[PDB]
Order: structure tokens, then C-alpha cells, then sequence
RNA sequence: GUGAACAGCCUCUAGUUGAUAGAAUAAUGUAGAUAAGGGAAGUCGGCAAAAUAGAUCCGUAACUUCGGGAUAAGGAUUGGC
RNA sequence: UUCAAAUGAGAACUUUGAAGACUGAAGUGGGGAAAGGUUCCACGUCAACAGCAGUUGGACGUGGGUUAGUCGAUCCUAAGA
């Protein structure tokens, strides 16, 4: 039915490499996340969350993985993080922030 | 170098064609040493070699 | 230039001009004249079933009917619902002539104007009666 | 600037012909990453710590291969024919000697 | 063909056998005029007729 | 002397009347050309990025204005037969229209 | 996917990118087109081209072995929302 | 068809990457029958051949490779011999 679904973002290594804003990131999930196809419209449905590194979605109206990715993506490419930084899951609905591979330069 | 043999055998490896292997240009002499599936393997999985994604044919318009 | 446009609209190919179908729909007794023919075989259906808005004859009473019933004749009386465009028109927009063309605006505004309006009406119910 | 942003996104694409290269498979270098981060604005520091930690991890130390065989090569002689060691050679098995 | 008789395996493996170019210690013999091997066969030059 | 220089190159009154199979190959030569001109180098390398700029609406799709950056700089190899080479990149702008030649500093 | 469709056209998987090249753009050719006004006056001869063409609706003669002729002929329409 | 790098004495033609195209499932895809007979693959390698070229090759040199109670032949009979 309404069963509350919880999805969390880890979002420490970009945070402690200084380039990510969780605050910002979460304001930005809050603005964007479409109920029965409008932004807005969240009321007593789903709730997002930051503590400075775990950022949580509970939500109880059709909220996917896949929808949650296709935002955070939406966001880094907004802040022109899209090329080093990727979504990834750790476990089911347990997901964080990583970075590129990158070679030192030496 | 000729690495003809190795893009063939990343392909037959990988198990997609000819035209979904990416061969490292930068990587030609480690590409070069590897005449067996074995070491195709590995340089696979190291990312020497890569799988390229398929090539969309969207249906939005249909 | 291209074929289709000097094989429709070529000289020998000439159709009637929309201020000649105007001033043939403005007055009653044109109408009456353009609707009642002598039978005349070099003219399609006897020189009757004649669509005068087309300025076409078809040749039967069902052929009318299906082209009074399309898009092709609705194109064309929406086509003359507009000003005739003489060459006043022209002449008033390169500034000529102005007050001329605001007598034949005012003219067409006020009385060949309702009165083609009352011609075209009668005419539609007189083939809505009679087909 | 969006202007700009359009006219390299549609240099870079190519998308009817062939797809883009996963960034999950690719690798980037520090350089990039560092002038990229500097365009952005953010703090370099935290960043340029962990790939001089990195650098500083990845060491070479010269062995007694490298001592040895570094600026050598060959140590046997190549065959004619690119033939291995217990492989025939029909051709010259029956001239022991390389003038003849 | 794929599914070949016994008879015409054999003929083509001594024709493969067959299929080289002199021996180098034949030059050096004493008196040689074999200079080249003149029945040499190549697959898409003579065909070997069943 | 090394040098760059940032340029608009018309390929429209170069490629007038050129068949369309042959155009965009046409347009690489005229580039070359046009970097042999305004540096004086015989030999000149294009980018692979300004060659996909060329080639990106198709063979008979080239646009009539680029923005190129040509930079003279010395060929470092000892067997070269010239001493200095061309070396043509992409400038991707906003529009190439109104566009004058510049001079960046090299640092 | 379009479409009645294993048709033509475009695409995915897979596979090619092979066939001496470069530079110019005279005549004459080969292959393909357009053309004022006239409309077969051309020519042994309308040769060649052009015109027609899908689908829906109206309508369809002589003759006939009654089965056909027949898509006869001649007309009207077609998009998007 | 184009760009860069690599290889090489030498690169329009080899290799990798970067692009643009094409075959468009009645294929320029994946397998077979007849026929061919090692052309398959690797290493070496350019005198001749590949109507230009060539560092490439179905070329030249040296080798490796085809595993069956169940797939076939083998057994049966057909027209016939
Ligand atoms: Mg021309
Ligand atoms: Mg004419
Ligand atoms: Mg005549
Ligand atoms: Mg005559
Ligand atoms: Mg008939
Ligand atoms: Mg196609
Ligand atoms: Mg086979
Ligand atoms: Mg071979
Ligand atoms: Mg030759
Ligand atoms: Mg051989
Ligand atoms: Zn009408």
C-alpha cells in the first residue's frame, strides 16, 4: 500500500574533498522531487534529510532508485561535477557519491 | 605494432564484435605482448581493454 | 520555376480570380444568372451543377454534393471571406490613392458586404434544399 | 556561456554514429582534475594531499634486474626463421655453419 | 570437401609433405645442378585434379 | 619564433562550387593552406578535435565560418627538415561571426 | 519504423570502409535534369521522353462462349489537431 | 573518405585511437552442400606477385592445429547397375 521506503546517499568523500555541499544537494532534492507529477507536492509523503555526510529519502509515493539517481545525476551535472563524480550503490537502497579514477600526476 | 590479433581476441573474449573493442592506443607494447585469451583477460579487466556500450535506437518517437 | 508549380499555374491554364468570384457572389441576380444556365455541352454537366465560390462545374448533382461537403470549397469561401483585394489595396499600402481606399473599405464594410453575406446564405440553403 | 556550453557538448558528441565511453571504465589524470576544480572554485588542498600521498606510495626502487639486464637486450641469438628452441628447421638444419 | 574420402586425405597429405622448397645443404654438394625445386606446387596456381 | 594566434577562417567562399563528396577533405586542405600563409610552415598539423569540427555535419556540411587557433612552435626532433611547425585546435565559441585575429600570450 | 507488404527509404546486432591517386572545370561524350510561347509543325515511323499511377467514394459502353469486357471510359477526395 | 599517434629508410593504402559514411536481417551478418586442399593460426619476413603503393597479404620462409558408442559414413532399399 503506502509502505515508507528508505533511501540514503553517502555523500563523504566528495564532502570531505571539499567540492560537494550536502545542504545544497538536499534543498535541491526537496525542490525537485515530483509527486503525482509535480514538484511541490510533498506533503506528508516524502521527507529528505542531511547530517553533513548521509543524506535520507523516506518516501511512501513511487520513489525509485532509479528516480533518486537520475536527480543526484541531474544535480552534478548542474554543478559541473557530472565527469568526476558518480551515484553508485553499495547495497540495496544504500548508495554513495564516488570519484573517477584518477592517476596521480607526479 | 600489428594488433590485429589482440582486437580480435578481445572481441571473441569480451563476446561483442570487433567494432565494440577499444584498444588503449597508449598501452601498444603491453596490447602487443599479450598473444593469449589469458592476457586478454586480464588486460580487460585492468582497463587496457574496453567494452564499448551499444549504440541507442531510441523508441520515444515510435 | 519547378514542374508542378508551371504545369498547375501556367498561362493556358488559368482558373477565375477571386475579385471576379466576389463581384459574381455580390449581387442576387448574378448568383441567379450563374445558377440558372441554357444546357451547353462544352461545359461539364451541361453547364449546371456549377460551384461558383470554385468557379468549377461538376459534372452531377452527387459530384456537387461531395465537393460542397470537403475541405477544398471551405478553403475557398474562406479565402473570399476577406477583402477582394483590387488594386487600391496596393496603392493605399504604398500610401496612393488613400482616400479611395478608404471609401471602397468603408463601401465593402457597409453595404456589399451583409448583402454578399445574405446572397451566400440563400445560395447555401437553396443547395442544401435542392441537393 | 550556454551558448558556448552547446557548441562543445556538440563537438564532443557523437552519439547516431557510435556511444560515449563509460567514465566508469575511462581514467582521468590530476592535472585535469585539479585545473577543472581551480575553474569551479573549491579548495585544492584536501585534493592535492591525497595525490601527493599517492605519488609518494608509488616508488621504484631499482632491483637486480634492472642493474643487470636494464641497458641489455638479446642474450641469445635470433633465428632465421623466428623458430623456437626444440622447433625444426627444414630449411638450414643441414648447414651447421652460418658463412656456409 | 569437409566429409572427404580416406583415398584423398592421403593424396593430400603427401602432397603437403611434398610442398617445400630445397634443401640448403643440397647446394653445397659436390657437382649439385638442382638449383630449385621445379615441381613445386601451390594450391591456387595448379590444381592437383582429384 | 613561437607564437599563437587566434584566426576566422571563411571556408564558404573556399568551398563555393566544390562537389559534395569532396568537401569537407577540401576544407582540411584550405586549412592547411591557410596556416601555411599566416605562418610561413610548410608543415602543419591539425588537431583531431578540429578534424571532428570539420566532419561534424558530414561530408558536405561544413560550416562557413571557423574559429581556429594556430600556434608556431619549434619541432624538437633533430631529424626535422624545418625548424618550426604549425599546430591548428578548435576554438568552440558561442558564434564565429565578428570575430577578429588575436594575439594569446603564451604562459 | 513507414507502409498491404520479405517493395523502396532510414536505423539496431554483426560486418565493411575494399576498387591507383592529386590538381583543374575547355570542347565532344556517358549518365541524370530543367525550360518562355506553340504543341508532333520533327521523323520512314510520336523513336525517346512526358503525362498516368496508392487508397476511398460516385459512375462505367459496344460486344460476349453470359464466365467476362472492367481498374473499361469519365468524375470527387486525401495533411495536422 | 578525413585527423593524430605508433612502426619503419620510406606510409593516401600497415596498426591503434579520433571522425564521417555504408551493407540494412531476400545483409557487405552467422552456418553449411558441391568443389578446393592447408588457403586456417602463430612466428619470421619482401627479391617476385597483389595492372599505383606497401612496413600489409589468401604472397615467401619455418612450424602448430582437425580428439565422437550418441554428428555422419558404415546398415536399408529407390530409379537403376
Ligand atoms: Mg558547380
Ligand atoms: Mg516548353
Ligand atoms: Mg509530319
Ligand atoms: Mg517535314
Ligand atoms: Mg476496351
Ligand atoms: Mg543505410
Ligand atoms: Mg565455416
Ligand atoms: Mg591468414
Ligand atoms: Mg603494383
Ligand atoms: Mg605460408
Ligand atoms: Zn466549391
Amino acid at each position: 500500500q503506502k509502505i515508507a521506503k528508505t533511501f540514503t546517499v553517502d555523500v563523504s568523500s566528495p564532502t570531505e574533498n571539499g567540492v560537494f555541499d550536502p545542504a545544497s544537494y538536499a534543498k535541491y532534492l526537496i525542490d525537485h522531487i515530483k509527486v503525482e507529477g509535480a514538484v511541490g507536492n510533498l506533503g506528508n509523503a516524502v521527507t529528505v534529510t542531511e547530517d553533513g555526510t548521509v543524506v535520507t529519502v523516506v518516501s511512501t509515493a513511487k520513489f525509485s532508485g532509479k528516480y533518486l539517481k537520475y536527480l543526484t545525476k541531474k544535480y552534478l551535472k548542474k554543478n559541473q561535477l557530472r565527469d568526476w563524480i558518480r551515484f553508485v550503490s553499495t547495497k540495496t537502497n544504500e548508495y554513495r557519491l564516488a570519484f573517477y579514477q584518477v592517476t596521480p600526476e607526479e | 605494432a600489428n594488433l590485429r590479433t589482440q582486437k580480435r581476441l578481445a572481441a571473441s573474449v569480451v563476446g561483442v564484435g570487433k567494432r565494440k573493442v577499444w584498444l588503449d592506443p597508449n598501452e601498444t607494447s603491453e596490447i602487443a605482448q599479450a598473444n593469449s585469451r589469458n592476457a586478454i583477460r586480464k588486460l580487460v579487466k585492468n582497463g587496457t581493454i574496453v567494452k564499448k556500450a551499444v549504440t541507442v535506437h531510441s523508441k520515444s518517437r515510435t | 520555376m519547378g514542374r508542378y508549380s508551371v504545369k498547375r499555374y501556367k498561362t493556358k491554364r488559368r482558373t477565375r480570380d477571386l475579385d471576379l468570384i466576389y463581384n459574381d457572389l455580390s449581387t442576387k441576380e448574378s448568383v441567379q444568372k450563374l445558377l440558372n444556365q441554357p444546357l451547353d455541352e462544352t461545359k461539364p454537366g451541361l453547364g449546371q451543377h456549377y460551384c461558383i465560390h470554385c468557379a468549377k462545374y461538376m459534372e452531377t448533382a452527387i459530384a456537387l454534393k461531395t465537393h460542397l461537403k470537403g475541405k477544398v470549397h471551405k478553403r475557398r469561401v474562406k479565402e473570399l471571406r476577406g477583402v477582394p483585394y483590387t488594386q487600391e489595396v496596393s496603392d493605399a499600402a504604398a500610401g496612393y490613392n488613400l482616400n479611395k481606399f478608404l471609401n471602397r473599405v468603408q463601401e465593402i464594410t457597409q453595404s456589399v458586404g451583409p448583402e454578399k453575406e445574405s446572397n451566400e446564405a440563400l445560395l447555401k440553403e437553396h443547395l442544401d434544399s435542392t441537393l | 556561456r550556454q551558448k558556448t556550453m552547446i557548441a562543445e557538448a556538440r563537438n564532443r558528441k557523437s552519439l547516431k554514429n557510435k556511444a560515449i565511453m563509460p567514465r566508469s571504465k575511462l581514467t582521468k589524470s590530476f592535472g585535469k582534475m585539479e585545473e577543472h576544480m581551480s575553474t569551479l572554485g573549491h579548495d585544492m588542498s584536501a585534493l592535492q594531499d591525497k595525490q601527493n600521498r599517492a605519488a609518494r606510495k608509488n616508488r621504484y626502487v631499482e632491483r637486480g634486474s634492472d642493474v643487470v639486464f636494464g641497458d641489455q637486450d638479446a642474450l641469445t641469438a635470433s633465428t632465421e626463421n623466428g623458430v623456437k628452441l626444440r622447433q625444426t628447421d627444414r630449411l638450414l638444419d643441414g648447414v651447421a655453419d652460418g658463412s656456409m | 570437401a569437409a566429409q572427404k574420402s580416406f583415398r584423398i586425405k592421403q593424396k593430400m597429405a603427401k602432397a603437403k609433405k611434398q610442398n617445400r622448397p630445397l634443401p640448403q645443404w643440397i647446394r653445397l654438394r659436390t657437382n649439385n645442378t638442382i638449383r630449385y625445386n621445379a615441381k613445386r606446387r601451390n594450391w591456387r596456381r595448379t590444381k592437383m585434379n582429384i | 619564433d613561437v607564437v599563437t594566434r587566434e584566426y576566422t577562417i571563411n571556408l564558404h567562399k573556399r568551398l563555393h562550387g566544390v562537389s559534395f563528396k569532396k568537401r569537407a577533405p577540401r576544407a582540411v586542405k584550405e586549412i592547411k593552406k591557410f596556416a601555411k600563409l599566416h605562418m610561413g610552415t610548410d608543415d602543419v598539423r591539425l588537431a583531431p578535435e578540429l578534424n571532428q569540427a570539420i566532419w561534424k555535419r558530414g561530408v558536405k556540411g561544413v560550416e562557413y565560418r571557423l574559429r581556429l587557433r594556430i600556434s608556431r612552435k619549434r619541432n624538437e626532433e633533430e631529424d626535422a627538415k624545418n625548424p618550426l611547425f604549425s599546430y591548428v585546435e578548435p576554438v568552440l565559441v558561442a558564434s564565429a561571426k565578428g570575430l577578429q585575429t588575436v594575439v594569446v600570450e603564451e604562459d
